[PDB]
């Protein structure tokens, strides 16, 4: 493990400017695997309405489809509200 | 004494050419028929051969697009 720590050592010097392109790349590769908040942007994505919401023909077999917008029914934004 | 150790008697050829007319009467039908049906599918289109690809009915998507008029 030793030849690593000289190895990095030796490359700050000298060549600093390539080790932190480097550093700074591998952080850009790794990170957002482990971030939390990439589903958040995700879900942020989705929310955004691009189109008209086409209604659904009611059947009497549709509970969870909301009948007014202001129905409790259907997705809520109530958390992007609170980020 | 040569015939008996060598030959053997006219039937086995006569039966042997009878087998062998009908196989080779068999495969010239089998021809003839062969090149009228592949005639027959190129013209029209409706057996299993000369089957060209056409454009697959899943790849369409049927969603509503944002006008209503499609
Ligand atoms: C006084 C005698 C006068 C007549 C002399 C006749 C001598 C005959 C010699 C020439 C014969 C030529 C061969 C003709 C036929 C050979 C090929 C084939 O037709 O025969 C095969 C058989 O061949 C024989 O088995 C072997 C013939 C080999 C003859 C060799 C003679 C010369 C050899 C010389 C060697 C010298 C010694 C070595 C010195 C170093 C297949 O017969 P097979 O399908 O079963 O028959 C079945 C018949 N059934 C169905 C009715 C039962
Ligand atoms: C998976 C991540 C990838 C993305 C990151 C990189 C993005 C962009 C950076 C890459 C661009 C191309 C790099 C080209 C490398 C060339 C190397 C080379 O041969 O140059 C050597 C010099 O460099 C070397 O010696 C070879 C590599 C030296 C170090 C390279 C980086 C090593 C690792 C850095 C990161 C380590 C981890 C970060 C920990 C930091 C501590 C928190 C010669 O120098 P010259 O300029 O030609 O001579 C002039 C002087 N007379």
């Amino acid at each position: 493990a030793g030849r690593i720590a000289s190895f990095l050592k030796n490359a700050w010097a000298k060549e600093p400017v390539l080790v932190a392109s480097f550093a700074i790349g591998g952080l850009a590769i790794i990170l957002p695997s482990l971030s939390p908040y990439t589903n958040y942007a995700i879900r942020i994505n989705r929310a955004t309405p691009y189109n008209y919401p086409v209604p659904l023909r009611d059947d009497g077999n549709m509970p969870d489809v909301p009948s007014h917008p202001q129905d409790p029914q259907g997705p809520s934004l109530e958390w992007l509200k609170n980020l | 004494w040569i015939a008996r150790t060598f030959y053997d008697g006219p039937e086995k050829n006569y039966e042997k050419t009878m087998a062998i007319l009908q196989i080779e009467a068999e495969k010239a039908e089998l021809r003839l028929k062969e090149l009228e049906v592949r005639r027959l599918m190129r013209a029209r289109g409706d057996g299993p051969w000369y089957q060209y690809p056409t454009i697959d009915k899943a790849l369409i998507d049927h969603s509503p697009k944002t006008t209503p008029d499609n």
